[PDB]
């Protein structure tokens, strides 16, 4: 007695992560004298925008977009014909691998199991403004000579090819590659489709 | 209850002035070391609180 | 009083308690009463409280069938004024006779007379009913006090 | 990022942000209440 | 325009010359002929008199100027009663709390709303939206006449 | 019937409050008569509207590391699991005190009313903060010695044991227990650590 509560603690699994991902742990609590389980807290949920408010909304609700045959999992044929329903298709191999970023049944939970956990990639846009915004000596701009000379000469170096591609894309005005716009040009509410 | 004193006249002054709007002077008289010097600093000690 | 409004009074009582047992401080009597459609003078209340000084005014306790009878024992009332009474009784700062009233002086009467208002009480009743020279149109200051 | 435009614009699990993804809502009244928000302080502050 | 109602009985009939009606209010609390002095605007008093009759005028204006100050107190207490309109059952809740204090700092839904709560927009906002439109217009009008 | 609404809420109400009288035993708790859902409505309760754009989606902004039922929930079987893994606790005695914020599906459409029930559930600010903020006078606080005099001499008198434990604990902050904060330790705007 003091026990029936603890019987019940096991249906968490029966629809979240565990039925794919014992990877994402059920964490054992509940020591029978039930004064005890006040030690089991997850203290400190903060960093930069983990659910960013124009992204992870969409991802999850693109389960209701990416589940095409409306089964409740995501097949090889789900990701495909749903990308075809937008446009640019991956080959079945590219898809196969993109499914194999999980062990098999990428359903509603396995989907977000790999989605959230992957917290790393590219730099944040406000860091990317700091990229050239920390080089300027006032409130001003960036002299074009200095952005050309740097990309080729300094530290990690580009090829000519690497600069010229970046240069037809690069918004030159007043001999000054006003950096703030080019940063938004590369990474804002960016392109679809490439994942999931 | 506020009677003959440099104070007494000084609250007569302090009340009337503000009613009547005629400005007020308090002027001691009389000879050497007759406490002009002090009865002044009383008008000072009066209005200060 | 009807049970209806008396229930509202039961609450205006109930709210204002100390040790948690149906006990209101003497102090609170008139103020609660004032909200309850009444303006009982401190002198009026002091009669029906039994002349405390500040000490046992702050210390002595009411309970509901001391409060609600008091409410009533003022509420059915004798002299309580109207516009005509209060235009004369607020021509009460006319300085020459002017149809407009004295700014500092309306504050002072409120400190200086009977039921001595604090500075706080004085300023609140008066403020912004004067003009640039500090003349208050009493003909209106009257209706302001008499309804609200 | 500059070499990433030249190279890293290329995986399968990164560039999925728009087309049918602004159709998931939770941004409408914000677009107005960003511009109105700026006017909201521009109205509050100048008044006070 | 102060002593007025020392004689609530003497003055009636709406309005009344200043100067004269003052003799009517002043007589009604004895205010002896030799001790108060009338000019155009100023009144003057002898030692001892002004002021115990100002004081005793507080005692004899009572009737309407205390019932003036009363209306004020009224009008104000309506707005200002506050302080004790409260504690009763919440004090008894301190006792609910206290019988359980051993288990109080010991609490379930504590802090997990608010550190990632600078980083987000969409806030109170639906409460806002309707009332924000109302707020937008009002804020304009009030700035205008200032 | 409508007891169906109440079986879904003998699941979800039960979310308030049927076993709540725990160590202080077997109280007259939440009733089965349907009108009384609105005595469970006591002060300290804010619940944001359905297509919230987001004060409700902020619960998605943490969702990942909480949930059970991920088509997207926390059931009976998830505060009669999750609090033993997230915020506090329960004996069969205090069972559905805390587990009375989920004896039945906290759907996302109920995450809504669980951070709703966070800023609501257990006697929240208008009760707790004001328990002493009403004994208090103003921009103030309550005196230490006078609060000792209370706890023992006022009402159901407590023991030495009870005072000593609640003495070393009491936030004595300038000869006066910081009552507003002894309660609202549990509340404000700068933490994302416990409960959830």
């Amino acid at each position: 007695m003091g026990d029936d509560e603890k019987k019940e603690k096991k249906k968490k699994s029966k629809k979240k992560a565990e039925e794919e991902g014992g990877d994402a742990p059920a964490a054992p609590p509940a020591p029978k004298p039930p004064s005890q389980k006040r030690r089991a807290q997850r203290s400190g949920s903060n960093v930069f925008a983990m659910f960013t408010q124009h992204q992870v909304q969409e991802f999850k609700e693109a389960f209701q977009l990416i589940d095409q045959d409306k089964d409740g999992f995501i097949s090889k044929n789900d990701i495909r014909a749903t990308f075809d329903s937008l446009g640019r298709l991956c080959t079945e191999q590219e898809l196969d691998s993109m499914v194999a970023e999980a062990p098999g049944p990428i359903n509603f939970t396995m989907f977000l199991t790999i989605f959230g956990d992957r917290i790393a990639g590219t730099d944040e846009e406000d860091v990317i403004v700091n990229a050239f915004n920390l080089f300027d000596e006032g409130d001003g701009k960036c002299k074009e000579e200095t952005l050309k000379r740097s990309l080729t000469t300094w530290g990690e170096k580009f090829s000519q090819d690497e600069v010229d591609q970046a240069l037809s894309e690069a918004p030159i005005d007043g001999n000054g590659l006003i950096d703030i716009k080019k940063f938004a040009q590369i990474l804002t509410k960016g392109a679809k489709e490439e994942g999931a | 209850e506020m009677p003959p004193h440099i104070y007494a006249i000084a609250d007569t002054a302090y009340r009337s002035m503000l009613q009547d709007r005629e400005d007020q002077s308090i002027l001691c008289t009389g000879e050497s070391g007759a406490g002009k010097t002090e009865n002044t600093k009383k008008v000072i000690q009066y209005l200060a609180v | 009083f009807s049970e209806e409004q008396t229930a509202e009074f039961k609450e205006a009582f109930q709210l204002f308690d100390r040790t948690g047992d149906g006990k209101i401080l003497y102090s609170q009597c008139g103020d609660v009463m004032r909200a309850l459609g009444q303006n009982p003078t401190n002198a009026e209340v002091m009669k029906v409280l039994g002349n405390p000084k500040s000490d046992e005014m702050n210390l002595k306790t009411l309970k509901f069938e001391q409060f609600l009878p008091m409410m009533q024992t003022i509420a059915k009332n004798k002299d309580q004024g109207c516009f005509e009474d209060y235009v004369e009784g607020l021509r009460v700062f006319d300085k020459e006779g002017n149809g407009t009233v004295m700014g500092a002086e309306i504050r002072h009467v409120l400190v200086t007379l009977g039921e001595k208002m604090t500075e706080e009480e004085v300023e609140q009743l008066v403020a912004g009913h004067e003009d640039s020279n500090g003349c208050i149109n009493y003909e209106e200051l009257v209706r302001m006090v008499l309804s609200g | 990022n500059c070499a990433a435009y030249l190279k890293l614009r290329n995986w399968q699990w990164w560039r999925l942000f728009t087309k049918v993804k602004p159709l998931l809502q939770s941004a409408e009244r914000e677009k107005e209440m960003a511009s109105m928000k700026e006017e909201f302080t521009r109205l509050k502050e100048a008044l006070e | 325009q102060r002593y007025e109602i020392l004689a609530a009985n003497a003055i009636p009939k709406g309005f009344m010359d200043g100067k004269q009606a003052c003799i009517l209010m002043i007589k009604a609390l004895e205010l002896d002929p030799n001790l108060y002095r009338i000019g155009q605007s100023k009144i003057f008093f002898r030692t001892g008199v002004l002021a115990h009759l100002e004081e005793e005028r507080d005692l004899k204006i009572t009737d309407v100027i205390i019932a003036f100050q009363a209306q004020c107190r009224g009008y104000l207490a309506r707005k200002a009663f506050a302080k004790r309109q409260q504690q009763l059952t919440a004090m008894k809740v301190i006792q609910r709390n206290c019988a359980a204090y051993l288990k109080l700092r010991n609490w379930q839904w504590w802090r997990l709303f608010t550190k990632v709560k600078p980083l987000l927009q969409s806030a109170e906002r639906e409460k806002e939206m309707a009332s924000m439109k109302e707020e937008f217009t009002r804020l304009k009008e009030a700035l205008e006449k200032s």
